[PDB]
């Protein structure tokens, strides 16, 4: 029916990003006590990052887990 | 009957198989299909793949790490995947919700118990309760 | 004692353990014991040689 | 002490390029000098590079761009890599008869380096005479700008 | 306090797609790993941030 | 008549609770209020 | 030894019929998703208009319900449940509703999905369910929901 | 039975204790948790 | 005028046995690298899934362990050494396990390394040491380790 029809939309995406700098980019503690010996801790990394609107690819294909959320147990 | 289906009950022989290295097939629930894998070597760690179909000189499959989920394994239907059989053309799928009448008139409601069909190609279905066989019309396919 | 705690579950903070009903049975027996004493009375039924 | 770490990217024509500043705070009585050389063994730094091979690069093994500390993933056409198709020796890479014309991608750690482009707040002095036989003076830290 | 104040977000890795033209060096226009664009990705890994 | 007896829990445990997502949807709804203190401005004495 | 059927709240789906029951000015219950659940009435005498209440319990002689003129949306009726508030309360929030497809483990240990078409009640408030094709009355822990 | 006394120390001495660094490897782990007091907005409030 | 040798708590390599025991529902014991020692369980009845408990000791009647779903890795399993939980215990933390080479100082002051076969304990909790080609038992402070 809409052969030569014009068509308009008003769409919902996902949110996302890219790591375009890092930033701030390594924090670190000697943490020492209450441990056996010194042990070193990277601290929180500060990501500057990009929306993707040029370039578009699809959500990640995530491997599913067969337990059902908000399952009973007796 | 038809062999178009065998799956694996126990994680058990699932993980002997995966220690021999032949690789299989991990159905998802709305969602694509799976291959898990081996990886060979020193270091032994699971792998998956996205594709499915067979290996060819045009085709060729792609395997990466991945932590997979022995709650995916234990749960999931799962098969070798040399002797996966792609579709049976039956209207209703195994384990499928259907409704029926019973001898005495009465409408009833169960899922696929079965699946079978005769020389000729008509094919005959079993529901859970009933040991007799009911036509593809007889059944109905209730929706979601 | 939970319903008394209504809305406060008593939990180890460094791992998901609550702790169990014996440690309330082993807490309310003491607490019969002190009341017992802190009004002098025996309170549980006992057959006595006096 | 170390502040500020910055892993600035510049894309150009040239290609990709990483240049950032992070600000260092040095002990008593040390006088660094321009363009001197720090090197944190602690800390690893993700890189990525790919490289093309061919009949002569097999052989001769890879130039890397970067250092090696140690490979977290290699791939290829083919797909993946084992550890027993490919070795490294002096900082190049050498690869089996198998990829003569393959292509070669790897993800990479290597230690955290800096040098000393610019000396900041350069100097600062103390005359300390407090519970001492005579006048002291101690040089404070300088900032410097990685 | 970071798994706190973050919000659940898949991290996948990135990484060059063997796909590269070798001479121009420069990526083909459409391959399963990567969409055009010249680099590709890993399976990705649930986090919070 | 019986004396009230605290008795016996009844919830039941629950696993891998999933969040609320609020549905996006076209039609009209009502916004439930809080009926409290408000806060405004002296402008009689702002005008001073 | 036991308490006869405990009818579940029928919703409405037909505008006609919620219509017919505002202009008679029975109230009614409207289940919003975003929101929660909020009553819906029209108001006595001349000055027609609808009203909403939030005082979400029966009327009782202690707490009366204070209702507030709203422009209640159609659409609103239309996309969400209403339920008759004589009808919908706390009695019976049973786990498996009439009608709801559910999984019950046979004798024979086969694993069956029968349509419950009657609950009732007993004593100790338990919630007895009935499963075509059956006699015996289940119980709610040999049960099951299949979802989806 | 016997008194319980503290008696003598065990612990042997140690001489140039290094770091310990956290391994990499791609295999996955469990976060060790803590379970305390979360903090909110009053989202309600916000609305008024 | 000694107790009898203690058994060491064999690590378990195949991870075929291992899913063999997890299935029998036998307690597992997990020394991740990063974040410590866990122990892992398959969850009781009809709703199989894996569990884990960071209650790292003993069950005892006063100690009981509370176990948190979990998607346990396979290769989780494989990399990480893992032991049965009935085994793995405070009860013999030795500096010099059993199939280690150790360094020892024989009667002719040459030094000479040796794999202990067997390990015992006396009344004051000493470690007695036994060392391939020589009957008599050595002590802790004697012996020596050499690493890489
Ligand atoms: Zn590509």
């Amino acid at each position: 029916k809409y052969e030569n029809h014009t068509v308009t939309l008003k769409i919902l995406m996902t949110l996302r990003y890219v790591v375009s700098d890092i930033l701030k980019e390594s924090r670190y503690q000697y943490t020492k006590f209450n441990q056996p010996k010194s042990k070193f801790e990277n601290l929180p990394q500060k990501l500057l990052l990009k929306r993707e609107d040029v370039i578009v690819l699809q959500d990640p294909y995530k491997v599913n887990d067969g337990i059902e959320e908000d399952l009973e147990i007796q | 009957p038809i062999q178009d289906a065998k799956p694996i009950d126990d994680i058990v022989d699932i993980m002997t198989y995966l220690k021999n290295g032949k690789v299989l097939r991990v159905k998802q629930d709305n969602q694509g299909d799976i291959l898990v894998r081996m990886s060979p070597g020193k270091h032994k760690f699971t792998e998956v793949s996205r594709d499915l179909d067979k290996e060819s000189f045009y085709y060729k499959r792609h395997w990466v790490l991945y932590n997979v989920s022995v709650n995916s394994l234990i749960t999931f239907d799962v098969y070798l995947d040399e002797e996966y059989s792609e579709t049976t053309k039956v209207k209703y799928p195994k384990d499928t919700i259907v409704e029926y009448t019973r001898e005495d008139q009465e409408k009833d409601v169960a899922m696929i118990k079965e699946i079978l069909t005769d020389n000729n190609g008509n094919y005959f279905y079993a529901l859970i309760g009933e040991t007799m066989l009911f036509d593809e019309n007889k059944l109905n396919k209730v929706k979601d | 004692v939970k319903a008394y705690m209504f809305g406060i579950v008593v939990q180890n903070p460094d791992t998901g353990q609550p702790m169990g009903d014996e440690f309330y049975n082993h807490i309310l027996e003491r607490a019969v014991g002190k009341a017992e004493r802190a009004l002098d009375i025996s309170i549980l039924p006992d057959t006595q040689h006096e | 002490a170390i502040q500020s770490q910055e892993k600035g990217t510049n894309q150009l024509d040239i290609g990709i390029l990483d240049t950032g500043t992070a600000i260092g705070t040095t002990q008593l009585e040390k006088r660094i000098s321009y363009r001197d050389r720090f090197t944190v063994p602690e800390v690893l730094m993700p890189q990525q590079m790919i490289y093309f091979v061919n009949k002569d690069r097999i052989k001769k093994g890879i130039p890397l761009y970067y250092d090696v500390k140690e490979i977290t993933y290699i791939a290829t056409q083919d797909g993946t890599v084992y550890e027993e198709d490919y070795e490294i020796k002096n900082n190049r890479l050498y690869l089996n008869e198998k990829y003569e014309n393959h292509t070669v991608t790897l993800k990479i750690l290597m230690t955290l380096r800096y040098v000393v482009s610019d000396i900041l707040k350069e100097s600062r002095y103390q005359y300390t005479k407090f519970n001492q036989p005579k006048s002291k003076f101690e040089n404070l830290p300088q900032k410097l700008l990685l | 306090f970071i798994n706190d104040r973050g919000i659940k977000v898949l991290w996948e890795e990135a990484y060059f797609c063997p796909c590269l033209n070798p001479d121009t060096g420069h990526p083909r226009v459409d391959c399963p790993r990567c969409h055009g664009k010249g680099i590709a990705y890993l399976p990705p890994k649930e986090t919070i941030m | 008549e019986k004396p009230y007896m605290i008795g016996a829990n009844s919830n039941p445990n629950v696993i891998n609770k999933s969040t609320t997502y609020t549905t996006t949807t076209q039609a009209d709804e009502q916004d439930k209020p809080k009926y409290t203190t408000r806060l405004e401005f002296d402008t009689i004495d702002m005008i001073r």
